[PDB]
């Protein structure tokens, strides 16, 4: 068990709101690389049951808060979704930076860390808030089990356990080492993805005309079912009017998210 | 008795061929490919992942003088810097104002996400083509998969047919492949230990479950700045995002001759290529001669309805005096047409319709019954809709006008 | 497969809101297709149903005679399972189980409950 | 809901058939075509497992030994050959309408 | 009447502070059409006198939050400006979402959704706050009267009335059916737009040359007074030196939210 056996430390900051200090809540480790918008954190903190709230170390005596007082920002506000032990799972937008504050009862405190949130979207609609309905793909997730999965970080004694940490020194002591799980893991799933609106196809001898009108920065793929393939991948944000050639063997077309179409001419 | 008859590759179309032996009755042959594979034979070289620069953690001595111990990590990075933690009010606690020592320690290990965000580089050859075809031959109903090798035979009620091979002996799959999220990559990956920074193959474990991972990552462990205790480091982007953000499109949307590709069982489905040969061993027994079937009953043929579209377009009509009321097979010996059918049913003196397709604006095809030659001729009306998604149900030789 | 265990406190005093909970061991709780029960039994009562959650999308489904007093959760982060029965009584000393329900590809999922747990037994004494 | 088990014992020496009924208030059966039928078997001292749901549905590992049948509210569980291993108590269970309400119980013992 | 009939409901936003539910603060509709980044919003909760309060439903019982402890944020946060029924009016800038939210004794509910909330300055100075003075051009801004003006919007009973939405269904009783009216209707209106700085105009033969020194994106727009026009339309931020021919058959040009100017060659 974590929150039972272990203990956060004070760290550097860069930005303690007054330059910097050392922080109760600093930022170790950002992962931002999933499709959604999950970012995975790992404080300098804990996230318990006694019901999920935030134990912190402030010169000795250890804190406590709940975790609704916790706010984390990157270019807009996050929404935390669960922590566990030294690590925490939220829904963030992009930004270069993260923040993470609180206020006990006195002036607020927060750190500040430049790690570039990424919005990896999913398919070929490239979005910025995912959307309301659509048709369901493969996504990569931050999940949400605290379940030992098979990942790892080290830790030692220096009374309690602490995490092995670049912003603290080494006893010489012994070197009474262990290791505990990541959780938060990046598991499968399926997501919903938009569904740009139907293409306007007028035919013509040979000739395929594509009237497109997309409610977001959408893929155009299309090549031919021949020896030679002349793949034409295309970025679509503006309406367009695109017409190709399509001989009597074959054109495939995918519009997004949709399937693929295929046309060939007869004389 | 031997068949040697070619079929094009492409499925959902069927292939009605007969064989007329000189003596005994026609055997309608309908074969029909539901699928063609095309799968390389795969040969793992490394798996590669994002990198987690982990960071052990500083030796200090105030007033001190270290010594790095030599470790061999993935990476191993390692040095001692002098000053670097001056004096208290100087972070490390420490009373002096140089010979304050540090020993920082980065190296770089796979990411906690390795097993399920991963891309999987492979070598290709040997294409073990295979198939899956809807057979009948000689009113049976078969479902079987088959090897288009040539020594890999099938056996249903005493036929024996042989499949392959030369289907144009073609691969999209290049010599190196990648394998990520179910999408397959035609990327030249460097081998494992001659991998660069900022590339695909900056991390090279030989299995995602090895015990040795390389590293090139371009690290440079550089001086800290007092105020608090601290390793720094710096390091190039990882190789795996950059070729994520760069890389062009799949094979599946690059590939000639309409081919699909799929998953870990690397392979293209339909691709409309070649063209499959087909060797036969059939018995006598399914092969009965005339006594059962009817005859020649003075036949005529007229094309009522002839457009020379793609699809059945066409529609014959037979006019006949047949002796028994049964079935006969169907055919054009010919590539002026091909028929929907192959199994006709003649009544006693009745007359009987046959949905064909062709391409000519003047057909005259060898049309037949049981034993006789019918010859259809008459002229075909242009078509209506100039661009289809029903695929060419003919030949198009040079026979315009 | 999916190993179940049942926790929680004996001896409760009546006229208070009781409480217990209910792990799963190696198996998935967020997952659609499974949904979880309750279930007590009572002395020459017989078996009787209380309640129950979908894992995925889980908005719960209780009983309406004690629909003011029962109440079913549940914590993603611990992967645990619970109740709580406010307003207890002297005839509710009873055996509490909790249940999995089999993979609910079709509707005989309704009732059709699986791998279970030991159980907890509960006296509403002094 | 109400449901009523019968009888409320059954005794036997085995090596022979058995017959269980079950009157439910309402048609248990459903518009969908679909008997909502679930009899839970009990062993002594564990928790139930079940033999036959959808009035004549066997489970999946289960033995052949058993059978069940029925129309709309009267409904019959049947044994084949019983064995010494049968002991315990047989539940009546229902689930088209809440309560999902369940049996008396049928004590079989030899 | 008016209202005291209608009641809030329950329904489908992506995102609740914990992935997806049923939320009292659904966004049936955004509107976002107006030029000075007023926005309308249309939700699953009403507005009402009993002093500006925010009456939502939560499971069969029926709440109230004043409209202080409510907030909406984009990419920056909103400043709401009133409410009434199920609408609610609001001084936006530009985003990719619609995010709402508030907070009960201990928990935050929020919704967001994914609408092109857009910037629209008036005029042909392309700011995207509005100017602390400046000349005064005609606007459509969603206004705060909230009389009825025309526009209706349906509802119906299942003992009181609810909104005819896309996330509710319809009653197969009896379907008995009214309208409602939609306050703060874009209506026209004088608003503030900025002038640009003053172009130096240096002299030449037969000839115009204008040095341009802009704050914000701004359309020069100059034509020739003669039978072939010969119309530049340019959008202008870096300091430029635009250099034109001017005839005697004349030259205007049109700087910005200036008037336009005319000149006129002589030998």
């Amino acid at each position: 068990n974590e929150y039972k056996l272990t203990r956060p430390y004070m760290a550097r900051c860069i930005r303690c709101a007054v330059g910097s200090c050392h922080s109760p809540i600093a930022i170790e480790a950002v992962k931002s690389d999933g499709h959604d918008g999950y970012v995975r954190l790992q404080t300098s903190s804990q996230y318990g049951l006694d019901g999920r709230t935030m134990r912190y170390d402030m010169h000795g005596t250890i804190k406590e808060i709940p975790l609704h007082q916790v706010s984390l920002y990157t270019s807009r506000p996050c929404h935390i979704v669960d922590g566990h032990g030294y690590f925490l799972l939220a829904r963030c937008p992009a930004g270069d930076s993260i923040t993470m504050e609180f206020k006990k009862d006195s002036v607020r405190h927060s750190c500040s860390v430049p790690y570039e949130v990424k919005f990896n979207p999913v398919g070929r609609e490239l979005y910025t808030h995912p959307p309301e309905h659509g048709v369901e793909q493969a996504c990569q997730v931050y999940a949400h089990d605290a379940q030992n999965r098979g990942a790892y970080v080290e830790m030692h004694l220096p009374d309690k356990w602490v995490y092995n940490s670049d912003k603290l020194p080494k006893a010489a002591g012994a070197t009474l080492k262990g290791k505990l799980h990541v959780p938060f893991l990046l598991a499968d799933g399926k997501c919903t993805v938009p569904l740009a609106p139907e293409p306007m196809i007028t035919f013509g001898f040979r000739s395929v005309s594509l009237k497109l009108h997309p409610k977001n920065p959408t893929y155009l793929i299309t090549r031919q079912l021949a020896d030679e393939p002349h793949y034409t991948h295309e970025l679509i944000s503006e309406p367009a009017v695109r017409n190709f050639t399509v001989t009597e063997k074959g054109w495939e077309f995918v519009w997004g998210n949709h399937p693929p179409k295929r046309f060939w001419a007869q004389e | 008795y031997e068949h040697a008859t070619t079929m094009p590759s492409q499925a959902g179309i069927s292939y009605n061929t007969i064989v007329n032996r000189a003596g005994y009755a026609p055997l309608p042959i309908s074969i029909t490919p539901t699928k063609i594979k095309l799968i390389p034979t795969v040969n793992l070289e490394y798996v590669t992942c994002h990198y987690k620069t982990g960071m052990d953690s500083p030796a200090i001595k105030c007033c001190g003088s270290q010594e790095c111990t030599p470790t061999y990590r993935p990476d191993e990075q390692c040095k001692v810097f002098t000053g670097v933690y001056p004096f208290m009010w100087g972070g490390a606690y420490c009373f002096c104002d140089t010979e304050n020592t540090q020993v920082s320690k980065a190296y770089v290990m796979k990411s906690d996400d390795c097993l399920a965000d991963h891309a999987e580089a492979y070598k290709a050859h040997t294409a073990s083509v295979q198939a899956f075809l809807n057979i009948t031959v000689g009113e049976h109903s078969i479902v079987t998969t088959v090897y288009v090798n040539g020594e890999t035979p099938v056996n249903f009620n005493g036929v024996k047919i042989t499949a392959g091979p030369l289907s144009t002996a073609w691969t999209p799959f290049d010599r190196k492949i990648v394998q990520y999220a179910g999408e397959i990559y035609n990327y030249d990956f460097p081998e494992y230990g001659a991998g660069q920074p900022g590339a695909f193959g900056d991390i090279q474990s030989r299995t995602v479950s090895s015990s040795d991972l390389y590293a090139n990552t371009n690290l440079v462990l550089q001086r800290p700045k007092a105020g608090a205790i601290h390793v720094p480091y710096t390091q190039a982007p990882s190789g795996f995002e950059q070729w994520k953000k760069d890389k062009a499109p799949s094979l599946k949307f690059t590939a000639p001759f309409g081919c699909e590709i799929y998953t870990n069982p690397i392979r293209a489905e339909n691709c409309a290529v070649g063209s499959i040969p087909l060797a036969f061993d059939i018995p006598d027994a399914l092969f009965t001669r005339v006594s059962e079937t009817p005859t020649l009953s003075a036949a005529e043929c007229t094309l009522n309805e002839c457009v020379y579209s793609s699809d059945f377009g066409g529609i014959a009509t037979v006019k006949y005096s047949a002796s028994k009321s049964g079935k006969c097979a169907v055919h054009v010996p010919s590539g002026t047409a091909t028929l929907k059918e192959a199994a006709v049913e003649l009544t006693e003196q009745g007359s009987a319709t046959i949905h064909f397709s062709t391409a000519n604006i003047h057909p005259e095809f060898r049309l037949q019954i049981c034993t006789s030659y019918v010859t259809c001729k008459g002229d075909c009306h242009p078509p209506k809709d100039h661009i289809v998604t029903h695929p060419q149900y003919h030949a198009q030789t040079f026979t315009a006008a | 497969q999916v190993q179940v265990q049942e926790s929680g406190p004996g001896l409760v005093k009546p006229s208070e809101t009781l409480s217990l909970t209910c792990a799963v061991s190696s198996g998935s709780i967020n997952d659609d297709s499974y949904y979880w029960t309750w279930i007590r039994q009572s002395p020459g009562k017989g078996l009787e149903w209380l309640g129950f959650i979908h894992g995925g999308t889980g908005k719960s489904f209780y009983n309406p005679s004690l629909e003011s007093r029962v109440t079913i959760s549940k914590d993603t982060s611990r992967n645990q399972f619970s109740l709580t029965l406010s307003s207890v009584s002297a005839a509710d000393t009873a055996v509490y189980y909790c249940a999995r329900s089999h993979f609910c590809s079709n509707t005989f999922c309704y009732g059709w409950f699986d791998v279970w747990g030991p159980g907890i037994r509960v006296t509403v004494s002094s | 809901v109400v449901m009523t088990q019968t009888p409320l014992s059954l005794p036997i020496t085995p090596g022979e058939p058995a017959s269980i009924s079950c009157r439910s208030s309402q048609s248990l059966l459903h518009s969908n075509g679909n008997t909502y039928l679930h009899w839970y078997l009990q062993k002594p001292g564990q928790s139930p497992q079940l033999l036959i749901y959808g009035g004549s549905n066997r489970a999946s590992g289960v033995p052949d030994r058993f059978s069940g049948s029925g129309s709309g509210t009267d409904f019959t569980l049947k044994i084949s050959k019983v064995e010494a291993e049968d002991v315990g108590v047989y539940y009546c269970v229902q689930a088209i309408a809440f309560p999902w309400t369940f049996g008396q119980g049928t004590k079989v013992e030899i």
